[PDB]
RNA sequence: UUUUGUAUAAUGGGUCAGCGACUUAUAUUCUGUAGCAAGGUUAACCGAAUAGGGGAGCCGAAGGGAAACCGAGUCUUAACU
RNA sequence: AGGACCGAACCGACUAAUGUUGAAAAAUUAGCGGAUGACUUGUGGCUGGGGGUGAAAGGCCAAUCAAACCGGGAGAUAGCU
RNA sequence: UGUAACGGGGCUAAACCAUGCACCGAAGCUGCGGCAGCGACGCUUAUGCGUUGUUGGGUAGGGGAGCGUUCUGUAAGCCUG
RNA sequence: GUUUAUUAAAAACACAGCACUGUGCAAACACGAAAGUGGACGUAUACGGUGUGACGCCUGCCCGGUGCCGGAAGGUUAAU
RNA sequence: AAUUCCUUGUCGGGUAAGUUCCGACCUGCACGAAUGGCGUAAUGAUGGCCAGGCUGUCUCCACCCGAGACUCAGUGAAAUUGAACUCGCUGUGAAGAUGCAGUGUACCCGCGGCAAGACGGAAAGACCCCGUGAACCUUUACUAUAGCUUGACACUGAACA
RNA sequence: CUUUAAUGUUUGAUGUUCUAACGUUGACCCGUAAUCCGGGUUGCGGACAGUGUCUGGUGGGUAGUUUGACUGGGGCGGUCUCCUCCUAAAGAGUAACGGAGGAGCACGAAGGUUGGCUAAUCCUGGUCGGACAUCAGGAGGUUAGUGCAAUGGCAUAAGCCAGCUUGACUGCGAGCGUGACGGCGCGAGCAGGUGCGAAAGCAGGUCAUAGUGAUCCGGUGGUUCUGAAUGGAAGGGCCAUC
């Protein structure tokens, strides 16, 4: 049913990210948030939603 | 048894 | 392995393998030995000749498998920080 | 003849110190995003193969 | 017409119950659809998402009552 | 014999005699027993042929890790209370 | 003249009884059909097994046929008795 | 199918209620003798005695100990016209 | 007329007659790895296949489906 | 109706009486035109119905002649069979008893007769289901495949447009 | 050192012509008194036809197979996983083709924190206004609400409203619960970094219990871990994910 599957981008350099699903169809901006990076072990803003 | 009966 | 038609154990689990192939030329030594190399150098092979190693081998470590007395010189094996300390404070000598 | 070993098991199971066999969880291979990250993370490390079926895996890998 | 069917199992309830053991951490007591049949109190608390009542530090379990209209309580008295 | 259960009106046998069904080989593990012991044992083959020789090799004395590697530790992690 | 008529030989096999450890692994007796025809018969030939042959029934292919018989794979396999 | 709804004879108590004392009755309990496993205690320990307490139904089945048959050695022995 | 030799002789099969359809001959078609042979020492008034079944009076509507015949356009499409 | 379930439909005929039959009706559960419709002389060991004759088919069986059955002599089978000292009844019971309980009855043994019982004999059910059974048959089941068919390259060349 | 165009080429498509591969189950000749074959001459056909390899179509003509289980016989019907109540006998657990209902999601706020707030229903009064809109007071005291079934919860609210936010964070995890097992669940605390709060604090998703899929094969991103002489690379492993 509907809701699809993100990914999360670090926007360091590093290709970490974390993983979850949005509903694509009721709200198509890009989600971002300051997510916990483990390879610089530093709070960073996050890319890539739909 | 056959078959003749029866059944 | 069969139980039932069941989904067997060692395939419900997942593989995870990858087989070094380097391990397989490299022995491990004990302290215990070395006293029997004949000739008081252990050496990359030697060793190999007094039959505690096996030809193939190409790398060696020496371990700290306890007791060395006799005084030894090591030569172009590796050797832990505990063996090397037990070689040398019995007179040996562990040169690259 | 030789047995030979069940050799898939072979591949899903390594003999431990004490005799023991340590196997890689299942469900870790897919299908991941939507299972909670404690659970994930505590399906990385291996783990002994339990009492009840040591039996079988001894029986699969006679030369372990 | 078109019954059966059931949920499975799912437990719940006290596992440790009066002086107990208490190790260090049990989960004495899973009736989740709780924070309400019973609750967090003494050197226990945590009462975690499934409402489960579990010991916060060795002792022994203690089953209480209080001032909001009865209301249960389990406890750990340090023993 | 088979069965929850058989005098069963459920199976099998007319009777006797002879024959008639858990073996053999090779692997592997456990118990007993024997040898020796941090060592134990050789395979083919040689052979004065059940001896003697042959230690190629196999098992064990070190483990942990997918692995490199490290080693009475090691793996996990930047790091472990 | 006639796959014409009545009717023996000859060829068939509609009814009945008998027979059913038979006289006979399909007959005997009394009746019955065809009887110059797509008739009937002796000898010899050809067609072979997923193949033959079949005015067609799954009929027949040596008392065997929804895949002949003999030998082989072979101790097929049998979670059944 | 034949009395066929105390098992029968038969019963007016040989039926029913209460109280009570008898007795019959089992491979149960006890007594006498005996075997075997496990205990302990005493005689006495490459043990076996004596007590003594206790245990000994049994299918699938697990464990233990044995009889006898064929054949090799022991055996150019031993038995045997 | 034929048939289930041995529980079915019939209303079943066959039949002459009818129709469709294939086949131009090195025929279609069948047996056959192939050579070859039958079809036939025949040739469309012939031959194979299919359905129907003497004769009499007749055989109506539907080509959307499936099949077959025809269709030098275009769309999609194999090795290469 | 070789098609009609309802159905012994309804009407007419034949019979003392007719679920069949003959003739009709049409409400054709669910005829129909070459997997031919409706007719049809003749033919049929073809199906259904009727009548005359005929009769032991029947009422209802009698007698007779022959072949067995029975007796003697000779020869001499068969299937089946745990073992038999192998009764009736009512009841019990793996639930339909010669064999258990209770009870009744019954001297021992043939021969000729009869089939109610020995869940009689004979074939390890075919129907019923079951087995991750078999086989043949079907198809727009699945995967292949002979055949048919398509193009490319080879055998395979030259011209001129 | 050309498109609006054309002479020499190496090269396809189509159409005519030729003979010389190839066909000839036309004729004649020889082997040869021979309807086989071969050779020969010749007519016909002719780079077609046919055949080999490759290839798309068709292919019950032929072959091998599959065609589930439960089940108050079997078939037909229904059912097959997950959650909730009862049956269930006051710990857990517990069957039937027993009785009733849900699920295969939703939400970047419907999550975190901080501050604040408190319902249904009825009586009385009140323009349009009624049995039931909004206002007022009073009863009442959660009979309301909860993102969806049912149960158990919830006022310190888990219910209602708002500000700031990303803790729906990475590594771990004493100790527990629950499973034959694979697995699933609960969890204080430690380390790093973060949010809200004056602060004590709270936060590792949501009031909780459904919202799901083993392994294999493979894709993607990361990763000096591996790299079949050596350096690389392919491939593999590991981490993340499909
Ligand atoms: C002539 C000689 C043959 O007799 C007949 O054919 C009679 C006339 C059969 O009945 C015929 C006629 C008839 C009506 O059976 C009476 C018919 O139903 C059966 C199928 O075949 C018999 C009896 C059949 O039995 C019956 O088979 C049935 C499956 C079950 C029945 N039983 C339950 C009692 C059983 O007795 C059956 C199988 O032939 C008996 C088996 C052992 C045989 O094969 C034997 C060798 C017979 O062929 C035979 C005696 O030689």
């Amino acid at each position: 049913g509907i809701r699809e599957k993100i990914k999360l981008v670090s926007s360091a350099g590093t290709g970490h990210f974390y993983t979850t699903t949005k509903n694509k169809r009721t709200k198509p901006e890009k989600l971002e948030l300051k997510k916990f990076d483990p390879v610089v072990r530093q709070h960073v803003i996050y890319k890539e939603a739909k | 048894i056959f078959s003749i009966f029866v059944i | 392995g069969f139980e039932g038609g069941q989904m067997p154990l060692y395939r419900r689990l997942p593989k995870f393998g990858f087989t070094s192939r380097k391990a397989a030329i490299t022995a491990e030594i004990r302290l215990s030995d070395l006293a029997k190399v004949e000739g008081g150098v252990v050496d990359l092979n030697t060793l190999k000749a007094a039959n505690i190693i096996g030809i193939q081998i190409e790398f060696a470590k020496v371990i700290l498998a306890g007791e060395v007395t006799t005084p030894v010189t090591v030569r172009g094996l590796r050797v832990t920080k505990g063996a090397r300390a037990a070689i040398e404070a019995a007179g040996g000598k562990i040169e690259e | 003849p030789k047995i030979k070993t069940v050799r898939g098991a072979a591949k899903r199971f390594k003999k431990t110190g004490k005799g023991g066999f340590k196997h890689k969880h299942a469900n870790l291979r897919h299908i991941l995003t939507k299972k909670a990250t404690k659970r994930k993370r505590h399906l990385r490390p291996k783990a002994m193969v339990s009492k009840g079926d040591l039996g079988l895996v001894i029986a699969c890998l006679p030369y372990a | 017409g078109g019954s059966t069917r059931n949920g499975r199992d799912s437990e719940a309830k006290r596992l440790g119950v009066k002086r107990f053991g208490g190790e260090s951490v049990l989960a004495g007591s899973i009736i989740v659809r709780q924070r309400g049949t019973k609750f967090h109190a003494g050197a226990n608390v945590g009462c975690g998402r499934d409402h489960t009542l579990f010991a916060k530090a060795d002792g022994k379990v203690k089953f209480e009552v209080k001032g909001p209209k009865n209301r249960k309580f389990i406890s750990i008295e340090a023993e």
